[PDB]
């Protein structure tokens, strides 16, 4: 949200010091001259800078910070001085810094010099090649910083490559003049024997290892998982890259940008990762909700190569249908709450297949008005009204 | 033995669970479509096409 309102029109600045901000129409020196986009973007800044002081000083140290505020705060709210001491319950920016470095000992001052001070987000534009001989990945991340929203970083950077010998972190520092980042790879002696391969967190899997080159060892690149900065980043993965990181990660956001990324390609392999993440309970369910609409998308792409069934039909009736008859749906019982959401999502992504002719098939639109006619709740302790708008949707 | 002897006999019952959703289904569109077109013919009515 911030980084499409933030390169559509100049930049949010939190704590201006006074025009600061002058390629916007409106002052901002006053709450009630603020535009009302710009009111629900300050305060969508002021919390992620607020993660991101978190990100720097620890999360007890933070909760710390504010128990010192409410306790001077709480301390001032019970003298009867008229204000000799009431104004402890008044925060500024200087005495929430100096609480912050009397807690902790560290000073976030660059922290606050960029991403409070100055009204920017900034833009990566990665891609990697690996170099075979020397065993090393060769990263090129470069800043879009002459838009106008944009601003330049300079500080640390993290990315995570998961090689087939595990997920390694790294930290990259990329200053002004910096372009290609060398960070070594592991070995492949996983592909050697079939032991699995371990994740991020403790487990690990047995992945398909067939779509993979036979040279590299590296699985997939996330260039700073952790959302550290306020960023908007264009890594350049191969397709099957892409397939794994929907498959095998254990980050919803890494899925859900892997997601986002298998619309540009259309390939077959991607159609069969976008149809596990949907079959696969154990994934967060806005990651099935937003496969239905990328697997609508993959399948309008790859009309006059689509062998079987429209998309996700066979899904539904696989999964929110009747085992004796396939057209006719299941009594509504709503009480799982996530096959609730994928039965509600799933037709609203199924009405946007279209055949070679541009036209929604009637095999879908059929289904669709079956899916209302035989749609009986009688039997749930829940109510039906939203997904029958969902039917109208 | 049909002189000293004789066995009652039962309609055809339809116990099948795909023509009972259809009939339960066809019979609720059908009375709530009786339904509506009836409070919108006896009340003040709008229409998506002129005169309609």
């Amino acid at each position: 949200k911030i980084v499409a309102y933030e390169l559509k029109t100049g930049g949010v600045l939190l704590h201006p010091i006074f025009n600061p901000a002058s390629h916007l129409h409106f002052s901002i020196k006053h709450p009630h001259t603020l535009s009302w986009e710009y009111y629900s973007m300050f305060q969508c800044k002021a919390h992620l800078v607020m993660r991101l002081i978190e990100n720097r000083i620890s999360m007890e140290f933070m909760l710390q910070v504010f128990n010192k505020l409410l306790s001077l705060a709480s301390t001032a709210s019970s003298q009867k001085f008229q204000s000799h001491m009431w104004s402890q319950m008044l925060v500024s920016t200087s005495g929430f810094l100096k609480s912050i470095s009397n807690v902790s000992g560290k000073d976030i001052q660059p922290l606050i010099k960029q991403w409070v001070d100055q009204s920017g987000v900034v833009k990566f534009y990665g891609s990697f090649a690996f170099n075979r001989k020397r065993n090393v990945l060769e990263l090129e991340i470069k800043q879009d910083y002459t838009s106008p929203g944009t601003q330049k970083y300079v500080g640390p950077l993290k990315v995570t490559v998961q090689e087939l010998d595990g997920s390694f972190n790294h930290t990259l520092q990329i200053e002004e003049n910096s372009l290609k980042h060398d960070i070594p790879c592991h070995s492949k002696s996983r592909r050697n024997k079939k032991k699995k391969i371990p994740l991020m967190n403790g487990e690990e899997v047995d992945m398909d290892l067939s779509a993979m080159d036979a040279d590299s060892p590296l699985l997939w690149i996330r260039i700073d998982p952790d959302m550290s900065v306020l960023r908007k980043v264009e890594f350049e993965q191969a397709d099957f890259m892409w397939q794994y990181q929907l498959r095998y990660e254990r980050d919803v956001v890494a899925q859900q940008e892997s997601i986002l990324a298998l619309e540009k390609f259309p390939t077959p392999a991607s159609r069969l990762a976008l149809t596990d993440i949907l079959e696969q309970e154990q994934c967060f369910y806005r990651v099935r909700m937003s496969a239905c609409f990328c697997l609508a998308k993959i399948a309008n792409s790859m009309v006059s190569t689509w062998t079987g069934p429209p998309a996700m039909k066979s899904l539904f009736t696989r999964m929110f249908c009747c085992k004796s008859c396939p057209n006719i749906v299941k009594t509504n019982n709503f009480m799982s709450f996530q096959s609730y959401f994928l039965q509600k999502t799933m037709p609203v992504a199924m009405a946007l297949l279209r055949d070679v002719h541009n036209l929604c098939p009637k095999e879908v639109l059929t289904f669709i008005l079956d899916l209302i006619k035989y749609n009986d709740n009688r039997k749930n302790k829940f109510s039906d009204n939203y997904y029958r708008a969902e039917m109208i949707d | 033995p049909h002189t000293y002897i004789k066995t009652p006999t039962y309609r055809e019952p339809v116990s099948d669970y795909q023509v009972l959703r259809e009939k339960a289904a066809s019979q609720r569109r059908d009375v709530e479509r009786a339904l509506t077109r009836f409070m919108a013919k006896t009340g003040e009515t709008q229409s998506l096409f002129k005169d309609d």
